[PDB]
DNA sequence: CCTCGTAGTGCAGATGCGTC
DNA sequence: GTCGGACTGAT
DNA sequence: ATCAGTCCGACGACGCATCTGCACTACGAGG
């Protein structure tokens, strides 16, 4: 064989492949010996879309040699937007055609398959930045949307001042001021304080980020550094790693 | 002639069903059931639609009665009820017709009873060659995943299973076969391949959840046809000419 | 009823054939002559292509250039890209379906069950279907009126299926004007010419065509002189001629000339009979919604019984005394929104001429008496201003108002015409009026 | 001044559905009262909200006069972002408006003061010649029910009756309100007549937050009385003029 | 408390009007 | 508006 | 052989109306 993949949740599949979309219109899908690695990020650089996923969900696994297919997200996605059933069996393989979802449901009992044109290609290895981030922390899912509705109406910066381990946001104009803490899992779930410092990020890549975080209903890790990109960790409920990597830009 | 149906929400989807289909229509009230018979302006199609007069809570019919109507008025103010609720119409002279909300606080109203003349749609005896019972609400999945993107739909009368699809820029063929959770009655017949209008069969799609096995009903040479079954064998004869010739 | 919308089509057939204005017009007299009443005003309506004049202040049709493709494409059964790419090859969307009916025709759903009932469509019923399909917002608004639109464009025969997609635009292309329809009519109903004077100041009453057609056609070309010119539908303001500004206006007047200075915007006019306010714009339309607090200094700064005056409309600066452009103003004059930015656009109703005022003729007497009328029938504010009457010499002293007004900016100056004969009448250019503008 | 109001739900509700009528408005801090006394661009509908000592639990009181304004818009929008019944609490700056949430977590925003004040409040004192009680969710309901339908609407009464009636070209709208079916008690007046265009006494429905019940006050060509009153000796009011 | 679903509800994405 | 740009007579 | 008025429709570039689709969303409906 060289396309044999099932996922348990075509939810989760679909929340997958919509986060990738919401940074872009193409789709970078490479397949190995460790299973599905997918990378891509936007043309200034300043925020990250990798989609890994454990060699473990895959309910069967066959692959002839890595590959990669030139896929893209322009019409398929409202096409796929009528995946439901929970955790309904969906399954790729491939054909002459180009490519060929598989999407079976038992609510109602019916088949979902269609049909798409992408040829392979070559695969990349695995490309994730290297960096020590001190301050880390898993959180719960609504708090980051809160973050992003409520200093996307005061101006664009977002800096964070977790001094003496008590977490402060202070973004905005010097008006239309917002102030916000975070203590010790009061509305946190885990915390870890190593380190003080100052990230001064981009708030609409914030909220950007934050767009692709409904539906993946586990507690997601994060984590920054001293003005350094900023990493947000997500384990899929069914299976896949999807992290985000805020790249600043310097002290302007 | 006073009549009350317990429920209001059946007396939203055979409106929602009426509205857009045609301007304004006839409400044959008669001795056994009731008449309602819409053709379109367009004549590309045909919604018939029978009710035996026991849904009500037992109201007798006196003579018959032309009450004309509003679409978009008529399901203007339908929309009241969210709850348990039903209402009360009735009217003495030919002329003004009485149409009032019970359960809350009633709200009567007075609606002008106006006119509109057409002819007599012959009736049906065209014989198909498809017959299946696919899942009611299954249908709102495969239209909404086909014609979501396309501007026509085309179905197969293949063996053992309903194959509609639509082509163009890409292919996308969902199917409901006797295994899984699909079609439970369906006579073959004969082999056919027709297509249908992109919005004509996005219209129909809103009145499902009052019946949950449909009939659909046709094939070669034969128009689509589909109808559910309401409370007392009810009837909603609905039709649609193939598209391109 | 009895009537068919063949013979109309054959007439206008048989219309953009002719060049000459003193043939096509003797045409058009006896085609009005074999028109049956009580359809004549809807014929009228159709001729200068309007379901209804604009005085009436109806929301206008929405249908466009997309949605008629669509509907072409559905009532033809045929591929909407294909007439699309048509579209986009022929200009005249009128022969882009013109073909498509002869050639291949829609099957339709009735027809294959068995039945033969139909014949020729006539004037009344389309104009009917038309005027319900007009405005018929709703929610669901354009599925139901396509449908109904390209239902009745199918219910055709495809040599008559051109003209009604002209009549959809919003033109009829067989050039024949509103003035040559009112002449034909004199020489048709008159039998002579001198039948053309009545019809003029019947047109100068009313901005209605029909209503005045229709009592032409009941009882006869008298009993209309004493129609006085009433509260209600508008008097559109006369026309004048361009030119340059030459030794030539001190000259044509002979005389001392009622020097006035060139404004700027969308003139005004109203009809009020003490209980109601209807506002006119320049065209015959209403703007009462677009203008909710212009209906009021009317009640107020201008006293007496039912008047007819014409303004014009432009801003204000609010921090002092400057223009503004009628750009900016533009934006003004599209929102319901009106207590965010009016109060913050003021403009001046400055008035030029008291029409009819004492209930009564008023508009056939000289520029003298309008003029005084104007002045005292005011209130002393800065809210309102009239005629800044001026009186110079020479051409020096005039060139020397022309500089002050370069100086505080404007349009210019524009200078009116007094005499005997020299009225305020309705229609035409003439020399009552002289406006004023280079380069 | 410091303010903490039990309900950040309802009280933003209320200025919400309070800025469709203005477009600006002052708050005038005092001994037992801070006032929101606004007259509408319109000259048509006066409304007026007051607040009690005790709406707010926690609440401090610092100046008699501290006068402030607003600019509808930010208000508006920054409280249309607030989650759940958490515990509002709000502080008075002299120069700027300081909001600050407190619910599952602590949340704070910043607002300029913009200096505005136009007060004329007119008199009402008026004879209305009738006086009738109903509860909110009716009221709701029924003006909501046929509110799609045009502009007309004439509340016409009879002998300590209150009823609704509601005529179009093509269809009208009668609405039985007798104490008998669903107009609570307390009805007392005689047989009178008004009317008032829809969406002026439509848009006022969205008051169904900070609400206990509401009376009626009207008559003939006289301003009709909306009272809506509100938890704890509060009540807005919303008085309309018959066209 | 845990699932829907459902009519609203706000937000882009179209097409067309009246003014030069 | 708007400027053509065609259409009607005359010395 | 040449002049003075004089009627009559294209010019497209559009700001904003107004519907349409169309993802979310708080609340009701039952286990
Ligand atoms: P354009 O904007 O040039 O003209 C619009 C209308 O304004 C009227 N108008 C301008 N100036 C005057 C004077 N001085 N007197 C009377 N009317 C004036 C024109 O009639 C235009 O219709
Ligand atoms: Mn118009
Ligand atoms: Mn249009
Ligand atoms: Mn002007
Ligand atoms: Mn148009």
């Amino acid at each position: 064989m060289a396309f044999k993949i099932v996922y348990p949740n075509a939810k989760d599949f679909f929340s997958f492949i919509n986060s990738i979309t919401n940074v872009t219109d193409s789709i970078i899908l490479n397949f190995t010996e460790d299973g599905i690695f997918s990378r891509h990020l936007t043309e200034d650089k300043v925020l990250m879309a990798i989609m890994r996923i454990p060699k473990d969900v895959l309910s069967e696994y066959s692959i002839d040699s890595p590959t990669s297919v030139k896929l893209d997200v322009s019409s398929v996605k409202k096409i796929l937007s009528k995946a439901s059933s929970k955790k309904a069996t969906i399954e790729l393989t491939e054909t002459d055609s180009g490519l060929k979802i598989i999407i079976r449901d038992e609510k109602s009992g019916a088949k979902s398959t269609i049909y798409i044109k992408a040829e392979k290609g070559q695969v990349e290895q695995l490309t994730e930045p290297k960096v020590n981030l001190a301050v880390n922390f898993t959180t719960d899912e609504s708090v980051l949307n809160v973050i992003a509705a409520d200093v996307t109406l005061v101006g664009e910066e977002m800096r964070i001042s977790t001094e003496e381990d008590k977490i402060k946001i202070e973004a905005g104009e010097e008006g239309k001021r917002y102030v916000a803490f975070l203590m010790k899992d009061k509305p946190l779930k885990e915390l870890s304080i190593d380190t003080s410092a100052s990230s001064s990020y981009s708030a609409e890549m914030f909220k950007d980020a934050v767009k692709g975080l409904r539906g993946f209903s586990a507690p997601t890790m994060v984590s920054f550094g001293e003005n350094l990109p900023m990493k947000i960790d997500v384990e899929a409920v069914s299976g896949g790693h999807m992290i985000f990597w805020i790249a600043p830009r310097l002290l302007e | 002639m006073k009549v009350v149906y317990d429920d209001v929400r059946v007396l939203k989807d055979i409106i929602q069903a009426l509205a857009r289909l045609v301007d304004e229509a006839v409400l044959k009230f008669k001795q056994d059931s009731v008449e309602l018979v819409a053709l379109d302006r367009a004549h590309i199609s045909l919604i018939s639609v029978n009710l035996p007069r026991e849904m009500f809570k037992e109201y007798d019919v006196n003579d018959e009665f032309k009450f004309g109507f509003n679409t978009q008025y008529l399901m203007k103010i339908l929309k009241v009820a969210k709850r348990k609720e039903a209402i009360e119409i009735a009217s003495e002279s030919p002329d003004s017709v009485i149409i009032n909300i019970i359960g809350s606080t009633n709200r009567e109203f007075n609606v002008r009873n106006l006119e509109v003349s057409e002819q007599e749609i012959p009736e049906i005896n065209l014989q198909f060659d498809i017959s299946a019972t696919i899942s009611s609400d299954g249908f709102k999945s495969a239209i909404s995943e086909v014609s979501t993107v396309t501007d026509n739909v085309v179905v197969e009368g293949h063996e053992d299973r309903i194959l509609i699809k639509a082509e163009g820029e890409s292919e996308v063929e969902v199917e409901f076969s006797k295994d899984t959770g699909g079609l439970q009655d369906l006579e073959f017949s004969k082999e056919s391949k027709n297509s249908y209008s992109a919005e004509y069969l996005d219209d129909v799609l809103s009145l499902t959840k009052l019946s949950d096995y449909v009939k659909i009903s046709f094939g070669n040479q034969k128009p689509l046809q589909l109808f559910f079954n309401m409370e007392g064998g009810g009837k909603v004869t609905y039709l649609l000419a193939p598209k391109v010739l | 009823s009895h009537m068919e919308f063949k013979v109309i089509a054959e007439y206008f057939d048989k219309l953009e054939k002719i060049s000459s204005r003193l043939q096509l017009t003797a045409l058009l007299a006896d085609l009005l002559s074999k028109s049956d009443k009580t359809i004549i005003d809807k014929v009228v309506y159709i001729i200068q292509g309007k379901l209804w004049p604009d005085f009436l202040g109806y929301p206008e049709l929405g249908i466009g250039e997309k949605f008629l493709i669509k509907a072409i494409s559905i009532a033809t059964n045929t591929d909407e890209n294909s007439v699309e790419n048509l579209y986009k090859t022929i200009g005249d969307l009128g022969e882009v379906a013109r073909r498509l009916k002869s050639k291949q025709q829609s099957t339709g759903i009735l027809g294959f069950l068995g039945t033969t009932s139909k014949e020729s469509l006539t004037v009344d019923e389309v104009y009917s279907t038309l005027s319900k399909v007009a405005l018929t917002t709703g929610e669901g608004s354009r599925d139901l009126k396509i449908r109904l639109l390209a239902g009745l464009l199918k219910k055709a025969d495809p040599l008559e299926a051109k003209f009604l997609v002209r009549f959809v635009e919003g033109r009829l292309r067989v050039g024949i004007g509103d003035a040559t329809v009112l002449d034909a009519m004199a020489i048709a109903f008159g039998g002579g010419q001198s039948a053309s004077e009545i019809i003029e100041r019947a047109y100068n009453l009313r901005a209605d065509l029909g209503n005045i057609a229709k009592i032409i056609v009941e009882k006869g070309i008298e009993a209309l002189k004493t129609l006085k010119p009433q509260v209600g539908i508008p008097i559109r303001p006369m026309l004048a001629e361009r030119l340059s500004n030459p030794e030539e206006i001190l000259k044509k007047m002979g005389g001392n000339a009622i020097v006035d200075y060139k404004y700027d915007g969308e003139r005004a006019q109203i009809h009020k009979k003490e209980d109601k306010i209807f506002i006119f714009s320049r065209r015959l339309e209403n703007i009462t919604s677009q203008y909710p607090d212009v209906v009021d200094y009317v009640s107020k700064y201008i006293e007496g019984k039912e008047f007819i005056i014409e303004g014009e409309i432009v801003a204000i600066d609010p921090e002092s005394g400057e223009m503004r452009p009628f750009q900016e103003l533009m934006h003004r004059k599209r929102k319901s929104d009106i207590y965010e930015a009016i109060k913050e656009y003021p403009v001046n109703v400055f008035l030029f001429d008291l029409m009819y005022y004492e209930d009564v003729d008023y508009t056939t007497k000289p520029l003298e008496a309008r003029r005084k009328l104007l002045e005292s029938i005011v209130k002393p504010n800065d809210y309102v201003k009239i005629a800044h009457h001026i009186q110079a010499n020479n051409v020096e002293d005039l060139k020397s108002f022309f500089y002050r007004a370069i100086s505080e900016g404007g349009e210019g100056v524009m200078v009116k015409a007094i005499g005997k004969d020299a009225i305020y009448q309705a229609g035409a250019r003439g020399w009552l009026w002289i406006k004023l503008k280079r380069d | 001044m410091k303010a903490k109001v039990i309900d950040a739900v309802s009280f933003s509700y209320i200025l919400r559905t309070v800025g469709d009528f203005l477009s600006e408005a002052n708050f005038i801090v005092t001994k037992e009262g801070i006032r929101v006394s606004g007259i509408d661009p319109s000259r048509v509908v006066f409304l007026d909200i007051f607040l009690p000592s005790s709406y707010f639990e926690g609440f401090e009181v610092s100046q008699e006069k501290e006068i402030i304004g607003f600019k509808l818009e930010d208000v508006n929008d920054i409280l249309k972002r607030v989650l759940k019944d958490d515990t509002l609490i709000l502080s008075s700056n002299e120069s700027k408006l300081t909001l600050t949430f407190d619910g599952e977590f602590t949340r704070s925003f910043e607002l300029p003061l913009i200096q505005v004040e136009s007060t004329q409040p007119p008199s009402v004192n008026l004879e209305f010649p009738f006086k009738a009680q109903l509860l909110t969710i009716t009221f709701a309901d029924i003006i909501d029910e046929l509110s799609d339908l045009g502009e007309v609407l004439n509340i016409h009464s009879k002998e300590n009756k209150l009823y609704f009636e509601v005529i179009g070209d093509l269809s009208t709208a009668k609405v039985e309100l007798s104490t008998d079916n669903g107009t609570l008690l307390e009805a007392s007046g005689a047989d009178v007549s008004s009317s008032y265009g829809m969406e002026y006494v439509a848009n006022t429905t969205k008051m169904r937050r900070a609400s206990d019940s509401m009376e009626l006050y009207f008559g003939s060509q006289i301003p009709l009385k909306l009272r809506f009153k509100l938890p704890q000796e509060g009540y807005g009011d919303f008085y309309i003029a018959p066209r």
